[PDB]
């Protein structure tokens, strides 16, 4: 995230980080044991942590859970990025608590304008590289459809959405990608791509859950 | 030439435009080595392989 700010420990309970030695994406507990992350996260070897804050040392109290199964939604495109959405099934349940808790789906789909809560551990540079230890998190309005594709013409489906600041600044960056975006207290949306990060122009784009919510639950269920 | 490993080893690395963190690997013409980066998950160019060895040999001689 840049531009962002240290969110505090565990004051984002939903956040996860994946891990496959390393951290290469976060996602969303959406209940005690189904977590979204984005498409392009796919690994068939991940480990879910929850409870992190800094996801460079071991507390005690974290909990590190094996993923037991990660289902790519079955009409995603890598080249185009539509469908960008995952769900990730824990091998065994989370215990919830303060600092894991779920956060609840969507039952609308959020207007332009509306603020969100964009969270993660990616780098909090526009130029070079730097990652954080502790958790970042950024305010962030939604963008009008008109003006998301307006900044990336031929690029956004129907599934996608622009979140951010058109002046430069404030975006989330690479290793935020399957992190939540949250407004009003549900979760609108899912750190997905956005051409750099923090240009003047190009805000982030998201993945849009309100229209996955059918495909979430089934899945869930089936499985 | 066709089928020139040039064309894709003397690429500069590109993360492309998705954000994750993933483990790749690129060769690096100013090192003649094959070295790790993150990989944002999409797009990108062809100097990008899922292992040491892969670019190893992708990139064993350079025209
Ligand atoms: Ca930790």
């Amino acid at each position: 995230i840049v531009g962002g700010y240290t969110c505090g420990a565990n004051t984002v309970p939903y956040q996860v980080s994946l891990n496959s030695g390393y951290h290469f994406c976060g996602g969303s507990l959406i209940n005690s044991q189904w977590v979204v992350s984005a498409a392009h996260c796919y690994k068939s070897g991940i480990q879910v942590r929850l409870g992190e804050d800094n996801i460079n040392v071991v507390e005690g109290n974290e909990q590190f859970i094996s993923a037991s199964k990660s289902i790519v939604h079955p009409s995603y495109n890598s080249n185009t990025l539509n469908n960008d959405i995952m769900l990730i099934k824990l091998k065994s349940a989370a215990s919830l608590n303060s600092r894991v808790a779920s956060i609840s789906l969507p039952t609308s789909c959020a207007s332009a304008g509306t603020q969100c809560l964009i969270s993660g551990w990616g780098n909090t540079k526009s130029s070079g590289t730097s990652y954080p230890d502790v958790l970042k998190c950024l305010k962030a309005p939604i963008l009008s459809t008109s003006s998301c594709k307006s900044a990336y013409p031929g690029q956004i489906t129907s599934n996608m959405f622009c979140a951010g600041y058109l002046e430069g600044g404030k975006d989330s960056c690479q290793g935020d990608s399957g992190g939540p975006v949250v407004c009003s207290g549900k979760l609108q949306g899912i750190v997905s791509w956005g051409s750099g990060c923090a240009q003047k122009n190009k805000p982030g784009v998201y993945t849009k859950v309100c229209n996955y919510v059918s495909w979430i639950k089934q899945t869930i269920a089936s499985n | 030439p066709t089928g020139n490993n040039a064309e894709i080893c003397l690429l500069p690395l590109d993360y492309g435009p998705c954000r994750a963190l993933l483990l790749r690997y690129y060769y690096d013409r100013y090192t003649q080595s094959c070295r790790q980066f993150l990989y944002g998950g999409c797009e990108g160019n062809a100097n990008n392989f899922y292992t040491w060895e892969a670019c190893d040999d992708a990139c064993w001689r350079i025209e």
